[PDB]
């Protein structure tokens, strides 16, 4: 409904490509807001800029909003304007560069640390106009409302963290992976307590290494000049050795 | 080859919605003896000869007929609210299973085994109450929040009111029936020529408001029992002081970072609290209240504060006058290798960050398999962070446990120790206790085993250790022994060091073990075919060793014979006085009906008297209501009782063989 | 020290052509192998094997399929899509 | 049409009200259709 | 497909009874492969 649950023509914003899930509400009258934030130069090389500078183009999953503090069976979409902190319980956060992970002590919920844009960054044209991708999620935190579940918290604890996964990504520029991911928590007093990280593997490339040669003999007296075509003919998926000779076809 | 159990599965009809509406379960009748054995194996001659039953032939066609509403505008849609639903049995012969089986349009035919209303016997219904919380009466057409008054079940017919037998005059059973909580009702999918049945009305729910979001309030299993409250929080979300009927009371505490309990209060007022961790891990406890009115415990945190050990270690080390108990280390992990910290150091002053960006090391100190192995096959590796890594000791995922007993910080008795193991797959590995000083097996520091022992007062006393086949089974079990070290010791060495003892489980494909071989130097086996199963004890496996010689029990197992809906119909025992003689096989015979319960049972002594006069009757008969409760047990050795409950479940009343009457108040 | 090995084997892979997409496998076989640890047993749960039949909605595949099957003389007769 | 491995096509096309049509001219050869013609090389400028 | 465009044929395919032919009509040289000839340049109009 509003413009940050939506995907759109940069140029034209009547053009929405796609919907995003902004807004749900159950039967028992729970109910769910779903904060995306848009794309955009958020600390960009130069090149980004001089080549292809759109901004609102890929959304992302920025907070989620969970745990009714009133209760209503209404669609909290409302009129498009955005919730309070203070109107929920819980809060899912993904974290895409704004605030350290190798703390000894919680991340905050709030900050000002800007998006990190990775090194790997893509776009997609299916829409027919851009959309770029600058970059992933460094860190997937949830947080409490201790207040509101309790009463007599100290003001400043809408924002309680109570779990975080860090993840590490492989950055080769090329491409770039999920390779560790490790859940934490922290303790009231500022101390890290964790499982063992979940480590992950993805296939290496590496020609300088890895190239080597054979002899063909096999496609012996296959030859591009003449009449001869690479194609996967009967059977398929693998192609095989066509010639078209005068008036008749021969395959291997 | 043959001669299998078949089974299927066959929708009569759905709904718009996908909804089953009618629905047939069909267990098919057993082949008849083939001219060729398929499986005679080392079988007695008599197991093929004596699987052969009624029960395993006969069709069984399980037949239910179901509804749901379906509200829908505009504006609000639910799906698939189940309101009713009624089942019956069929039972037809072998001649009732045309060629190719049973399909849906056989079944669908006018002059089908269930189109054409063929007699059934009824098993039972169940209905459910909606409501939209304002109400007692229920809703003909259930709301959005879908809430439930109470659900509705038959429990008694005529045909259950017929298995009171005799001694219970129907005046008295209708009486007490209602007495009981039954109603006496129509069918939900009713026939022609039925009459009224009687149900139970159970799981009673009573509601909040909107307000509130739609959370009960108040419950009782039924009209029959006290009805209980509790309080939902400011947030409508945890549950809070929950009520009895009785007045009593209990209340609780949460720990909002993980909204789960910590701290219990009982009906005794008395005091029970657990501390989470940063992750949610319950850590130790503590507990207080009176005794003949006079304080004692381990009292409140802010008199018996306590900080638990993060090495596993400490905790052993801990001494009698604590302030908890249940202290609860964590060492998830404790496999995880650990480079001696100022080893490292040193190695770490001109690798560190090498280590550090390549996530061999972490922030904490910790080594990744991965990034390990990486850095090692890209040869950028240093041979002293190779051997400090292979140095460094690693036990598989583990947590301790300090058990005190003493109120406050009176000591007295020593504090029990306990390790927990477990692997990554979720599966215990092994637990020990501590005990006092005495003999105990020897380890080395690397974690190689030692069957010898030698005096300790590290004394552990190792149990359940267990490998598995990294499927879901275990196969390598232990004997308990003691270990001079609490730490784990390794695999390969406990299985080099023969002298200890252990038992080996061999599996088939399915998971179903066939072959218990054991420590004794013996072996429990079993077979299973489609309408027995075989087993066979250590002294008839022990024969195949080639005491009292095992011919003697050799080709002797225990044989369960099972009808179509694999209940046991038949046991099958040998009888041998002297290995050179020959079996009398012994049947004990089990029928079953209507829901499967056992119907009556014989011994083979009195059996084969019955079979030449009919005065014998099963050792045991019964008769039961619909749910399958035996109400009557009648018995050659013990006569008849009979027994009669509520909804509840507990007896109102009950008859004795000798005519006692007892009722309950 | 104990490994659990699984294989799949594919066969009767379709492309739909009409929609731009694949339909999926018509038959995949699975094979588990316990290669477990030495010192353990000298008998060892067996290897085994699912063999699985799919629909790929392509009858070209699709009834072919049967001819794969275990046989049984004594079988119900198999089964036929139904189209209401 | 589909042919074998190297098989050709034989047909003939003709005009079976041949009049003033110069001799041969009432008939053309096929043998391998794409625009085929009853000359190995058609040549406008021929002549004839 | 015998050869690539580097290799070449040595072949003569000759006719039995060359009584009626011109001097050299008796036979044809093979060196392609191809739908070859005999002579570099193949012209039906040749005068020859």
């Amino acid at each position: 409904k509003s413009p940050q649950a939506r995907i759109s023509n940069p140029s034209q914003t009547t053009q929405t490509a796609q919907w995003l899930l902004e807004a749900s509400v159950s039967s028992r009258g729970e109910q769910i807001y779903y904060q995306y934030r848009a794309e955009d130069d958020t600390g960009c090389e130069a090149d980004e800029i001089t080549h292809h500078l759109q901004a609102t183009a890929q959304r992302y999953l920025h907070i989620v909003y969970y745990g009714n503090r009133t209760a209503s069976e209404t669609l909290p979409g409302l009129d498009g304007s955005a919730p309070s902190q203070a109107d929920w319980l819980f809060y899912l956060v993904f974290d895409y560069g704004e605030r350290s992970n190798n703390l000894k002590t919680p991340p905050a919920f709030s900050t000002t640390g800007s998006w990190l844009c990775r090194q790997d960054r893509f776009s997609r044209y299916e829409y027919g106009f851009e959309i770029r991708t600058r970059r992933l999620c460094r860190q997937v935190l949830m947080y409490h409302h201790l207040q509101a579940l309790d009463s007599k918290i100290t003001e400043h604890n809408g924002p309680t963290l109570v779990s975080r996964l860090i993840l590490n990504y492989d950055e080769s520029a090329i491409a770039s992976t999920l390779v560790f991911v490790r859940r934490v928590g922290h303790e009231q007093d500022g101390n890290v307590v964790t499982l063992p990280p979940l480590e992950l593997a993805y296939q290496d490339f590496s020609p300088r290494h890895h190239a080597h040669w054979q002899p063909m003999d096999v496609l012996a007296n296959f030859n591009a000049i003449q009449r001869w075509q690479l194609v996967d003919l009967k059977g398929e998926g693998l192609p095989g050795l066509l010639y078209q000779d005068k008036g008749a076809w021969w395959y291997r | 080859a043959s001669d299998p159990q078949c089974s299927q599965n066959i929708t009569l009809s759905s709904d718009r919605f996908g909804q089953p509406l009618k629905q047939l379960s069909v267990q098919y009748p057993r082949r008849q003896q083939p001219a060729i054995n398929l499986y005679p194996d080392t079988l007695p001659d008599k197991l093929l000869a004596n699987s052969y039953d009624d029960q395993q032939r006969q069709l069984r066609l399980t037949y239910q007929q179901s509804s749901w509403h379906h509200l829908t505008n505009n504006t609000v849609r639910v799906l698939g609210l189940p309101d009713s639903t009624r089942s019956d049995i069929f039972t037809y012969g072998a001649e009732n299973v045309p060629a190719g089986g049973l399909n849906l349009e056989l079944l669908s035919d006018k002059n089908s085994l269930i189109a054409d209303d063929k007699p059934r016997e009824y098993l039972g219904q169940q209905k459910t109450a909606y409501t939209d919380g304002q109400n007692t009466t229920p809703l003909q057409t259930p709301t959005r929040q879908a809430l439930i008054a109470f659900t509705e079940t038959t429990v008694f017919n005529q045909s259950t009111l017929s298995a009171f037998n005799g001694s219970i005059p129907s005046d008295k059973l209708s009486t007490t029936l209602e007495q009981a909580g039954y109603q006496q009702t129509n069918y939900l999918f009713p026939r022609t020529g039925e009459d009224k049945v009687w149900v139970a009305h159970h799981g009673y729910t009573d509601y909040g408001t909107a307000a509130q979001f739609w959370r009960p309030q108040k419950q009782s299993n039924t009209q029959l029992t006290g009805k209980i409250t509790l309080i939902w929080d400011a947030n409508y979300c945890v549950v809070v002081q929950t009520r009895d009927a009785a007045g009593l009371t209990t209340s609780a505490k949460y720990d909002w970072r993980f909204l789960t309990p910590v701290q219990l209060t009982d009906i005794n007022d008395n005091q029970h609290l657990i501390t989470l961790d940063a992750l949610g891990r319950p850590i130790t406890l503590r507990f207080w209240g009176t005794e003949n009115g006079k304080m004692t415990g381990y009292s409140s945190p802010e008199k018996a504060s306590f900080s638990p050990p993060s090495d596993v270690n400490a905790a052993i080390e801990l001494k009698k006058p604590l302030p908890v108990a249940q202290c609860q280390v964590y060492a998830p992990e404790s496999w995880m290798p650990v480079l001696s910290q100022k080893t490292f150091n040193r190695l770490a002053e001109q690798d560190w960050q090498k280590l550090y960006n390549a996530r061999i090391i972490t922030e904490d100190g910790r080594i990744c398999t991965l990034a390990y192995r990486r850095w090692v096959q890209s040869q950028k590796a240093i041979p002293q962070l190779i051997s400090l890594l292979n140095n460094g000791p690693r036990l598989p995922p583990h947590s301790l446990t300090l058990t005190t007993d003493r109120y406050d910080h009176d000591p007295e008795q020593q504090i029990r120790q306990q390790v927990v193991f477990s692997d990554g797959f979720g599966r215990l590995l092994q637990a020990a206790a501590r005990h006092e000083a005495g003999m105990a097996r020897q380890r080395n520091e690397d974690g190689s085993l030692i069957i010898n022992v030698q005096h300790t007062e590290n004394r552990w006393a190792v149990t359940g250790r267990t490998e598995y086949d990294n499927k879901g089974q275990p196969i390598r079990t232990y004997q308990p022994y003691f270990l001079n070290d609490w730490r784990y010791v390794s695999n390969d060495s406990a299985r080099q060091e023969k002298e200890a003892y252990a038992d080996t489980h061999v599996y088939d494909p399915i998971g179903r073990e066939i072959k218990v071989i054991t420590a004794k130097g013996w072996f429990r086996r079993t077979l299973f075919t489609p309408w027995f199963t075989v087993n066979e004890d250590e002294n008839d496996t022990a024969a195949e060793v080639k005491n009292i010689d095992p011919k003697l029990y050799q080709k002797t197992p225990t044989v369960s014979v099972y009808d179509n809906r694999g209940l046991i119909i038949r046991n099958i025992d040998f009888h041998r006085t002297t290995a050179n003689g020959d079996p009398d096989t012994r049947i004990t015979r089990h029928q079953y009906d209507i829901h499967g319960h056992l119907n009556q049972s014989i011994d083979p002594r009195l059996y084969e008297a019955k079979q030449t006069n009919n005065t014998i009757k099963p050792n045991f008969l019964w008769q039961y209501d619909l749910t399958g409760n035996p109400l009557c047990t009648e018995s050659i050795d013990a006569g008849r009782t009979v027994t009669l409950n509520d909804i509840e479940g507990r007896p109102l009343l009950t008859v004795t063989a000798t005519g006692v009457i007892q009722t309950r108040q | 020290g104990n490994k659990l090995v699984t294989t799949l084997r594919y066969a009767r892979g379709a492309w739909d052509g009409r929609e731009r997409e694949f339909r999926g496998f018509g038959y995949v076989e699975q094979t588990d192998s316990h290669q477990l640890a030495q010192g353990n047993a000298p008998e060892r749960t067996p290897p085994a094997l699912t063999k699985n039949w799919y629909a790929t909605g392509l009858p070209v595949i699709d009834n072919a399929l049967s001819t794969e099957y275990w046989r049984d003389d004594q079988a119900f007769a198999g089964f036929s899509p139904r189209f209401t | 049409a589909l042919l074998g491995p190297y098989q050709d096509v034989q047909a003939i096309l003709s005009y079976g009200d041949k009049a003033g049509l110069a001799n041969g001219c009432e008939a053309l050869a096929v043998s391998h259709g794409m625009n085929d013609s009853g000359q190995f090389q058609l040549d406008f400028n021929d002549g004839k």
